């Protein structure tokens, strides 16, 4: 006869992703998506309005004591807090916190962190650093639609001292040129690229014909920044930056004492940096005013600045201002 | 071993029978389709079909599941690390309560055996909306299968055109995902096979051939089946089953799973009644009645004959 | 002997595991990037009173000693000086390091050495004596003995993902260096898991003190 004897049990393969586990595009790139631009590619996915996938799937994670039923037919800024809204959320805030935390959940991934600044909170103030409303670049969105890439909107564009495209040149469009109108980030069907009011599209050859090297330094300084937090692989200390930054007001102090000319230069940002130094290193400092100059004038890169060790960091400062020191 | 387990015996009842059903034997045809299948599902070779016929009773769902499980666990070292990764997916076809078949209604059950959230709610990014759902799903997911059993429900429709309209929605569904999709039916999946060049290149058929009692080497098969049930059947006694092989394959027609739910019926009647042996008049109670083996073994012949183009 | 120095910091806190290698060790790479991929470094027991349930009562004199070469302090420097980190759910401060140098000594000691595959303490003697002469080093080898006099094991805990892998290891004394070979010793070290708190090497009077209790 036959001795095989066949068992069909269940196997029990571990839980699923509740919600699909798209990658997000381009991360550690200048050109990282948004968190924003990340949720409404992932209800576009699962055919659901942003909206009512957030109320469906994030609010009762987010809204702990709810009725989910009676969630589900309510506005996106009961939860959102459109109130503020803005493309803030990109940035380090409560709200913001609290769903990266649920969807890097609900999807089990772990690189949503780097779609934000929360990495950075505490490092970097929050006022007068992104828009209040919604900014693309039309060259870029064509560009991406026409070589059928996928449609998003990196960091970049979130900030208020972000206003070029250096791929494009073009200078960053905040008005619907249909409606007129200017996007809110958030909306209940705001799929990248098109108008979240009008429907219309946003993406045209739009030529940009501005002075664009005084936001060079800016643009570039950000999107370092943003390039270089999925590459540090770890939370960055907030008492290693201020130290960086100490060690960078100690070589200018050294320079200056070499050379008294260069205190005419670098006067009010080592005053600034000194006040830095002298209040609460818990304190986050304001990325574009006071690091971004203070690197610059340093002759360094934010990505040197964030991302190499204090041996090298030390020794570039040194080679820079031509000092005798070695650490 | 040949024999069950021997503390079965003091076990009661509900036990042996447990043992008895989930119990089930390997015969060579069921192998050789099961090796066949595999195959193809590991190197589809460009074809997004590979329809199954067969009798009702081979084991169409038996082998349905064992090639779930077992792609499951071939799975299984590398779903800890990528997750939204579900192995296989097999779902039955629903008759239509209409008189046309249904697809929002496959299209939603889909949805659901892939967990989909708010499959109600949803929207349409332009039943279009659930088959983009669903379209993208089976992108994301990424399944290496798609079982559908019960493809004979797939063409209750009225019209003859739309007959293979009904495998034209399946194909469009399966080319913007590259999903292999393997149906699985009764001798009816006959009038899907290679209907138009595009179900006919990209469609791999494997037929579940029965036991008949033509050639010798299938009779020798369905006695040593016969035996092996017998050795494996939780009784005090064993009771001879290979003698009255002509009585078991009139009422079976070489159906594998007939043979075991016939089989199951009587050892349950014994076991009710504590008895030790199995009998003939036993085994004549639960018998299937004649005008019943004269249909399915009208319908199977009529499949043979439409199956047997060369 | 100059040439190395002991980053010593003063230790205030929570009492502790008397086997917190790899807690100490992982709290100081979560406080400290760099910790966690350099090579000549290595961490000194933690000094104080013990406690009945194997904790040990950190003290005045207890402090967190790290053995390293004098080229690489301005890689940790920042990253501890006045720096605070957890072990669990204890917070742990750490005050403006000083600085110690590496001196030699007639005889010195080991809390607990690990080499891989040796449980026995004949080969693992065997194993210290090749160690030992790898390093160009003279000396005799003599184990660390319980009341008893039988030679003490002490283990060390490596709470890795979920599970949790056992090493035993061997205190080791070795006397007759003379004290340039001693110098050497003490800043090579044998076992290897300096950065797990083991391999480190002390003068001898450590040992009396291991010894007593
Ligand atoms: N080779 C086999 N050995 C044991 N039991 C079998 C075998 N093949 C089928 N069965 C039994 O048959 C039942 C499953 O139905 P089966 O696959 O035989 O029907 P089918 O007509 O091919 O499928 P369906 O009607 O779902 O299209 C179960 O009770 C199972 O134990
Ligand atoms: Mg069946």
């Amino acid at each position: 006869i036959y001795s095989e004897h066949w068992s069909l049990n269940p196997l029990e393969i571990p839980q699923r992703s509740r919600l699909f586990s798209l990658e997000p595009v381009a991360v550690g790139t200048p050109y990282a998506e948004s968190l924003s631009s990340y949720l409404h590619r992932l209800a576009q996915a699962h055919c659901l309005t942003s909206e009512k996938l957030v109320m469906g799937e994030i609010a009762p994670l987010i809204l702990k004591d709810e009725d989910k039923s009676e969630l589900l037919s309510k506005n996106l800024s009961h939860l959102l807090g459109n109130s503020d809204a803005k493309p803030a959320i990109n940035g380090m805030r409560e709200m913001t916190e609290k769903l990266v935390t649920v969807l890097e959940e609900l999807t089990m991934r772990q690189d949503l962190r780097f779609l934000t600044l929360l990495s950075w909170k505490g490092m970097i103030y929050d006022k007068g650093l992104f828009r209040n409303y919604r900014a693309w670049c039309p060259c870029c969105c064509e560009e991406w639609m026409q070589k059928n890439k996928t449609i998003y909107e990196p960091l970049s564009w979130s900030f208020k001292d972000v206003e070029f495209c250096l791929i494009h040149k073009q200078r960053l469009i905040e008005e619907c040129s249909h409606c007129g109108a200017r996007l809110p980030v958030m909306a209940r069907l705001s799929p990248a690229g098109f108008c979240s009011r009008c429907y219309g599209w946003l993406g045209q050859e739009i030529k940009g014909e501005e002075e664009i090297e005084k936001y060079r330094v800016n643009i570039q300084g950000i999107s370092e920044l943003i390039a270089l937090t999925p590459q540090l692989g770890y939370k960055p200390i907030p008492i290693e930056l201020t130290r960086k930054l100490q060690l960078i007001l100690l070589v200018f102090e050294q320079a200056i004492g070499k050379d008294v000319k260069l205190l005419g230069d670098l006067g009010g940002i080592m005053e600034s940096l000194r006040i830095a130094s002298t209040t609460n290193q818990s304190q986050p400092y304001h990325l574009v005013k006071l690091i971004i100059p203070v690197c610059e004038k340093a002759k360094i890169s934010v990505f040197q600045l964030f991302g190499s060790d204090f041996k090298e960091l030390g020794k570039i400062l040194f080679g820079n201002f031509s000092l005798e020191l070695k650490l | 071993s040949t024999g069950f387990p021997l503390e079965l015996l003091t076990r009661p009842a509900t036990e042996r029978l447990a043992y008895f059903e989930n119990y089930t034997v390997a015969h060579p045809r069921l192998k050789e389709v099961y090796e066949i299948l595999m195959r193809t599902i590991a190197e589809p070779a460009g074809a997004s079909f590979i329809f199954v016929y067969g009798a009702s009773g081979v084991g169409k769902t038996t082998l349905r599941l064992r090639v779930e499980q077992k792609l499951t666990e071939l799975a299984l070292p590398k779903l800890e690390s990528d997750r939204a990764r579900v192995p296989v997916v097999g779902i039955e076809a629903i008759a239509p309560e209409s008189r046309y078949f249904n697809w929002k209604e496959y299209y939603t059950r889909a949805l659901i055996t892939l967990e989909e959230p708010l499959i109600d709610h949803k929207f349409d990014y332009g039943a279009p909306a659930l088959r983009r759902a669903l379209e993208n799903a089976l992108i994301h997911r990424h399944p290496d299968v798609f079982f559908v059993d019960e493809a004979q429900h797939f063409g209750k429709v009225a019209s003859g055109y739309k007959l293979q309209d009904q495998l034209d929605c399946l194909k469009s569904l399966a080319n913007m995902t590259g999903i292999l999709h393997c149906l699985l039916g009764t001798y009816e999946l006959l009038t899907f096979r290679n209907l138009s060049g595009q179900l006919s290149r990209r469609s791999v058929d494997i037929h579940f051939r029965r036991y008949c009692a033509d050639s010798p080497e299938d009779v020798q098969a369905f006695k040593s089946v016969l035996l092996t049930f017998q050795q494996h059947l939780p009784l005090a006694e064993t009771p001879n089953l290979v003698d009255h092989w002509e009585y078991f394959y009139e009422r079976t027609l070489g159906c594998i799973g007939t043979l075991k739910d016939w089989l199951k019926r009587v050892l349950s009647d014994a076991l009710d009644r504590e008895a030790t042996t199995i009998t003939l008049k036993d085994l004549q109670k639960r018998a299937l009645s004649v005008a019943q083996c004269q249909k399915m073994f009208k319908e199977i012949q009529e499949g043979e004959r439409q199956l047997s183009e060369t | 002997s100059e040439e190395y120095v002991d980053l010593t910091f003063k230790l205030r806190g929570a009492p502790i595991p008397l086997d917190n290698g790899y807690l100490t060790y992982a709290a100081l790479s979560r406080i400290c990037p760099p910790l966690h991929e350099l090579k000549s470094i290595g961490i000194h027991p933690i000094a104080g009173i013990p406690t009945r349930n194997n904790l040990l009562e950190l003290t005045a004199q207890s402090r967190l000693k790290i053995r390293i070469y004098h080229q690489q302090i301005p890689l940790i420097y920042p990253y501890l000086a006045g720096q605070a980190f957890h072990i669990g759910q204890n917070f742990y401060q750490l005050d403006i390091p000083d600085y110690k140098p590496l001196i030699s000594s007639e005889s010195v000691y080991s809390r607990l050495v690990i080499i891989k595959g040796f449980q026995d303490s004949t080969n693992f003697i065997e194993a210290v004596q090749r160690q030992m002469d790898n390093l160009g080093i003279q000396g005799k080898i003599e184990l660390l003995t319980r009341q008893d006099g039988t030679p003490q094991r002490r283990q060390l805990t490596i709470n890795k993902e979920g599970k949790q892998f056992k090493v035993r290891g061997f205190g080791v004394k070795i006397s007759e260096l003379n004290p340039e070979d001693s110098l050497t010793l003490q800043e090579q070290g044998i076992g290897g898991k300096r950065k797990m708190m083991c391999g480190i090497f002390v003068p001898a009077t450590r040992s009396k003190e291991e010894e007593e209790t």
